[PDB]
Formats: C-alpha cells, structure tokens, sequence
C-alpha cells in the first residue's frame, strides 16, 4: 500500500556545482534507503546502501542523510559521467511490499 | 504426611506434557517468526508439500520468569522428599503441597540453565543405565556462573566459564558416575557427533537473541583412577523445537545484550561399543529440560468414599 | 487494567468454587441414596460375605492403612455399591410399605 | 562478487506465457537473494519480484499478483521468471539481480533489501 | 529378518514403521549397537560410527512414522545387520552388496 | 460489554457465597448428627 513520490522531479545544474537530490516518503521508513544511478541504455548500478553507508568503488563526493520520510542525498563537485537518472528504494516492510523512486534527471 | 511410601515415577509423568503444550502455546504466541517452512505432507502413496506462512517479525523483549503449577478442587499434588532420589521407586517421605515450586521456563541443548539445584551432593538419573539409548540427566549441588554477551561483524559474542569451579564439577560428576561403572574404568568425554546446529552446539535465548555456542572447549578431559571463552554465533536460520520445520528471524539488535545465567545440570550420552567409556552431551528433547525439575512431583485425586466390616447395628 | 483483574483472575477462581461446590453436592447426594443422608461415619444392612478378602476384625482395624485397605478391594468396589444403591434401599423401602 | 548473464530478447503475442532465464556466476548460488525488476522504456524503475534461495520462498507486489512465478534452480544455478497472462504494459526491460546476506550455509542471514549486482537486461515486446 | 539387497556406490533407503502416526523415540544401531542417526523430538542427531558423513533422514515423514535410513556412497564394510528400536520394538534389517 | 463484566460477577459473587455460608453451616450441624432437621435432641446434660 506504500505510494512513492520525490518532489524534486527534474534538475539542471552546471557542472562543478552541489546539487541536492531529496526523497519523500509518507510515512518513516526508518532508515532502510538505497541510492541509485542509471545511464541510459546501461543496468543500473548501486551508489548508497543504507541511507548512510558508502559502497564499494563509489566517489566519496557522495553523501546521503535523512531520517523517517526526509532524506537528502548532496554532491559536491558534478562531473561529466554523473549525466544519469537517479533513484531511491524504501526496503522497510516485512513482508516485502517494496517500490521504487519516479527516477529524477540529473 | 505419617509414615507413608509412594511408587514415583517421572519418565511417565502426566504434567511434563501439560507443561510441553503450554510453553508451545507461550513460543506460537510470543515469538513471530518471519518466515515459517512447516512439511505439511498429506496423502506408499505419499506426497510432501510445504507451506510459506509469512508474518511480520518484530523484536520484542523476552526473559522467562517463573511459573506454578497448582491442582484444582479435588486433586492434589505430592513431593518427595529424599535427598539421594533414584528417579524412580519408592520415595519413603512424601509431603501433601498445594503448588509446586518455582520453574522458569527455559530453552536449552547441552545444559540446564537458570534451573533448580539438589539438596546434598550431585545426582545422576536415567530411564535405563546400559540401555544406550536413554539420556542422562546430571544435575548439581553448586551453581557454575557463566557469563555470556555480544561486546559492542555483529555476530560475534563470547561466553567466559570459570576454570576451576567448572574442574571441580565436573569431578564431581566423574566420581558419581564410577557408582554405577565399576570404580576403575577411564572416562572420556567429546565435543558432539553431528545432527542439527541446535544439538552439536549449545543453543538458547538470550535477551530475544538466539545463541549457538560451541562446547568442544568444556567436553574434553579424560580421567583415570583461567577462563574458557566460548565462541558463540548467532543464527537467523533455526530448526523449530514446537514440531519439524524451519523458520526466519530478524538480524539482530544494534547495541549490547548481556545475560548471567547458572549452569545447573547437564545432559549426557554414553557411547557404548565393545574398557573405557565415553559420554558425549546430548539433548535437544525438551521434555528431558522439564523432567529434571518435576521429578519430584505427582498429580493423585482424592476418593472419600471407603467400605469397611463392623459389628454394627441396622 | 481493572477490567483484566475482573476477567481472568474473576472467573477461573469462581469456577473453582462452583465446582468444588457441585463435587461436593453430587457426592453428598450418592450418600444418600444409600440411606445415610448426612452422616459421616454411616452404618446399613448389607451381609459382608466370606469372600472379599475376609479376615479377622483385629488385623483389618489395628494393622493395615486405609490405602492398603482400599487398594485390596479395588476390584470388587462395584459389587458392594451395586448391593449398597441397588436391592437394598429399594427392597427397604419396599418393606416399609 | 559475480556476473549474471540473461537470455536472449523475445517477442510475444498477448495471452501467452514468457519464460526468462537468468544465469549467475562467480560464487555459490544459495548464499544470494535475487530480485526480479521491471523497466519500461522511459519510465522509471518498478519492483515485481524478490526470490529468498535457500528457502525456496519467492514474495511479489500487489500490482500483478498471480500473474508470475519465479523459480530456482540450484543444480544449474539459475533463476526463472515466467509470467503468463501477459498485456501491453509489460513492453519493457527486464533486470535480474542479486544481493549477498553472509554465510547462508550456517544460518546467517541478513535481510538486504539494496540490489549490488546487476545483469544486462532483456527486452520484450508484448 | 527382512533383507534387502545394494550396489556399490548406490543409495539405499531403510524402512522403519511404527504402530503409531506420531513422531516418537526412535534409533538406529549396528550389529555392535553403536548410533547411526535418532532423533531428539525435532532435531535429528548421528552416532559416533563410522558412517557418520553418509547417514540422512526424511525429516518430513516422521510425521507419518517412517522412519528411514538413507546411505550415500555404499561400501563393501556396509554390509551388516541394522537394528531399529522404536516403541519398544526391535525391527532388524540385514543389507548385502 | 462492560455491564457484563462489572455488575454481573457480583450478583454471581454474592450468591456463590451465600449458597457456601448455607453449605458450610447445614455441614456443622450434620456433624453432631443433626442433619437437616431444624430442631433435634442430643445426649450432653445441662450442667
Ligand atoms: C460372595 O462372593 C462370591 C463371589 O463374588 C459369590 O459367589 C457369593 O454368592 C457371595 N456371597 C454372599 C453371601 O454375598
């Protein structure tokens, strides 16, 4: 019954700027967040586990924060290959109803 | 009561299966597992299917407290009283109690934890020495404080046992079982032989945390005529003690969990071929972890109704 | 949780009256079926007969329990309450009429 | 790590049923949960599946349900989606996926939610 | 006694049955009575023997009360007399190969 | 319902104990062998 909305729908900025890509939630999903980028024509590929951990062979630029239905993930200097869609993934519910962000354009 | 004996009996005693179904109702309405795979298998024509009865988990607290039993108007329950008790046979001294005494209702393999202790020295009981198929239940004179925590990889805890007290005990325990083996033979004692992770390893709950901790470093002495650490590892996927069939939990709770607890019996197994003998812990029969605390205790139903032979009149 | 203390704690000890009560009521009622109404220690007319484990009254009321006593006539326990309940009181009251 | 390669794109009429494989390599097979996800061209990401191996027990989304199966093979090391019953909307790309949870073998598990690895995707035309 | 027949390196299944459709006490001895595998109520539990990684079980026919004895890669030094003891009942079994 | 639970066990209450009070008291006096009737004799003298 969960619904998924993100209010920042599209962004354009020059590159070598931070830029702030939110997820909204209706209720707390407490902390159980992922980050995701996807270049078109390409698999996806994951960025942020957790909401709060980094991975593995990511930019350290990258950096996600939030708690309940308010999560924010910031980047600090945009570079050339970032040009993807973006998306975040609630994994709170047992058993599993799970869905996907809308996907906002870099 | 007066100068009375009692045929007592405890391996077909009547309150371990009512303390059985009420503490499978306690674990079916307390613990929710995530995932249960229970083998349903209704028809050498047979046919196996499982179900998948998925439920929200939770974490709840969870710590046993204790729990009397009491016979209702028109029964009453009778104890024995001897210190040096068979098991079984006449009890020479038994007493009328309205309720039986304190019991926690405790899930352990390998050990008896937080149970209740003896009267005068340690006590060895079985349903059959020299049967080979029949579990022995050793219970103690002195409690062995263990302490057994998660320190702040989440799935690492350690569980320190004194070394001496654990020695002297199990001393004790080697000198009760050369009663029944003729005072000179060697005894041997070994980790496991295989089976399930919750029989080969010493598995219980603590805090709502399951913990499967290995006893190859307790079992390993051999007799003739300063702290062990245990290595305990906590699991998600458990084998179910209510009936067959595996279950799901959740991962574990980020912080610390700490439990003290006191070892107070133990189970054994003989290993009996064709000498030395060797005695591997056992266990994993719940109703062997409830036979060694009501082993004292008979449910009987008062009849005020006699006949007798008089002298009388009309 | 006043509601709880009177729904569970209220009503199984209330039950263990009730039947303790109505035990106690439908025993009464099997003494006095056979004529002793009231009593506690009751006396009929009934022949006791050679057999049953027939001793000597000395040794039946100076050496034996009531539980050794109740365990030697366990099976013939049925004969003497069909003689006490039936044939009896019946042909008693019978003879009364 | 692993790889997971897919089968080949497929073309079907509505109302049949279409079977995709997906074969994983680089690890043992049990110690992973996979996942089954939908993408339509242009759109955004959509969950539909998610398969637990060891157990044998496959969760889906309320969106289609009753309308796929997804199976495992641990002999060949595969993973099977069929969907039968199928209409226009499921024009799309389909990912499957898988995410480690620790030693499977002993009892751990970790409940992981996040998607590491990823395939390369077939595509359907309904 | 009930005989049954194997091959090398095959799978032979042991047949146990009881009276009752229940899961009971039950355990599987050599000739030398030494475990091969029981059960402890929900968990199974193996022996000291030699056969101790080549023993297995149904788990799901206990229920039923069967209670097989599965041998995986079979030997010449296999061939003996298995004894099951369940309900107080001493079934033998004597496999050749 | 909370009148069932409330008002009814102590009518229930109240005539379980009185029905026990009438119990225990026609027991005492079937002790001395005067079991039911109102009025009997006995054997002791009046000192
Ligand atoms: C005594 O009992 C025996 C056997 O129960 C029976 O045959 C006999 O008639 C009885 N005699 C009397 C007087 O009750």
């Amino acid at each position: 019954d969960i619904v998924m909305t993100q209010s920042p729908a599209t962004l354009s900025v020059s590159p070598g700027e931070r830029a702030t890509l939110s997820c909204r939630a209706s209720e707390s999903v407490s902390s159980d967040l992922a980050w995701y980028q996807q270049k078109p024509g390409q698999a996806p590929r994951l960025l942020i586990y957790g909401a709060s951990t980094r991975a593995t062979g990511v930019p350290a630029r990258f950096s996600g924060s939030g708690s309940g239905a308010e999560f924010t993930l910031t980047i600090s200097s945009l570079q050339s290959e970032d040009f993807a869609v973006y998306y975040c993934q609630q994994y709170n519910n047992w058993p599993p109803r799970y869905t996907f962000g809308q996907g906002t354009r870099l | 009561l007066e100068n009375v004996t009692e045929e007592f009996n405890m391996w077909k005693n009547n309150m371990v299966e009512q303390m059985h179904t009420d503490i499978i109702s306690l674990w079916d309405q307390s613990l929710k597992p995530c995932v249960k795979l229970t083998p349903l298998c209704v028809t050498r024509l047979i046919n196996c299917n499982t179900s998948a009865i998925t439920q929200a988990c939770p974490k709840v607290s969870f710590e046993p407290i204790p729990i009397h039993y009491c016979a209702p108007a028109g029964f009453a329950i009778l104890k024995c009283k001897d210190k040096k008790f068979n098991g079984t046979g006449p009890c020479p001294s038994v007493s009328t109690v309205q309720c039986t005494h304190g019991i926690k209702p405790v899930v352990s393999t390998q050990l008896l934890l937080n149970g209740s202790l003896a009267e005068e020295e340690v006590m060895i009981r079985s349903e059959n020495i020299t049967n080979n198929a029949k579990n022995i239940l050793v219970q103690f004179n002195t409690p062995v404080q263990i302490n057994c925590t998660r320190p702040n990889d989440i799935r690492q805890a350690h569980c320190n046992v004194s070394k001496a007290t654990w020695n002297e005990t199990l001393g004790k325990v080697v000198k009760q079982l050369r009663k029944h083996f003729g005072n000179n033979t060697i005894i041997r004692f070994a980790n496991s032989s295989g089976g399930d992770l919750e029989v080969t390893t010493h598995s219980f709950n603590c805090g709502g945390e399951f913990f499967y901790c290995n006893t190859s470093g307790l079992f390993n002495s051999t007799w003739i005529s300063d702290s062990i650490t245990l290595p305990c590892r906590i699991k998600q996927i458990i084998n179910m003690w209510q009936r067959i069939g595996q279950a799901m939990y959740a991962p574990p709770i980020q912080g610390v969990i700490r439990c003290v607890s006191n070892i107070t019996g133990l189970i054994l197994t003989r290993d009996g071929g064709s000498t030395t003998e060797t005695f591997r812990p056992g266990g994993g029969d719940m109703r062997d972890n409830w036979r060694s605390e009501l082993y004292k205790y008979k449910v009987v139903k008062i009849e005020p109704l006699g006949v007798a032979p008089t002298r009388c009149k009309r | 949780q006043h509601l709880l203390k009177l729904t569970v704690w209220g009503i199984k000890q209330l039950q263990a009256r009730v039947l303790a009560v109505e035990r106690y009521l439908r025993d009464q009622q099997l003494l006095g079926i056979w004529g002793c109404s009231g009593k506690l220690i009751c006396c009929t007319n009934v022949p006791w007969n050679s057999s049953w484990s027939n001793r000597n009254l000395s040794e039946i009321w100076d050496n034996m329990t009531w539980l050794q006593w109740d365990k030697e006539i366990s099976n013939y326990t049925q004969i003497i309450y069909g003689l006490l309940e039936e044939s009896q009181n019946q042909q008693e009251k019978n003879e009364q009429d | 790590e692993v790889q997971l390669v897919e089968s080949g794109a497929e073309v079907k009429k509505p109302g049949s049923s279409v079977k995709v494989s997906c074969k994983a390599s680089g690890d043992t097979f049990i110690r992973y949960s996979f996942t089954w996800v939908r993408q339509a061209p242009g759109q955004g990401l959509e969950w539909m599946g998610r398969i637990i191996t060891i157990l044998d027990v496959a969760h889906y989304a309320p969106h289609l349900q009753g309308r796929v199966t997804i199976t495992a093979d641990k002999s060949t090391s595969t993973v099977y989606l069929e969907l039968r019953n199928l209409r226009s909307d499921d024009t799309a790309v389909y990912f499957c996926a898988g995410v480690y949870e620790g030693e499977a073998d002993e009892g751990e598990y970790d409940n992981n939610g996040f998607l590491k690895h990823w395939g390369q995707g077939t595509l359907v035309t309904v | 006694k009930k005989v049954v027949l194997g091959k090398k390196g095959d799978t032979v299944e042991l047949t146990c049955t009881a009276s009752q459709k229940k899961s009971i006490q039950f355990h599987w001895k050599n000739s030398n009575q030494i475990k091969i595998l029981g059960n402890q109520g929900s968990f199974l539990t193996k022996g000291p023997s030699k056969l101790n990684d080549r023993a297995d079980s149904r788990r799901s026919l206990w229920d039923q009360g069967n209670f097989p004895l599965i041998i995986k890669n079979l030997k010449i030094e296999d061939s003996d007399t298995y004894i099951c003891e369940v309900e107080d009942q001493k079934e033998e079994v004597q496999l050749l190969v």
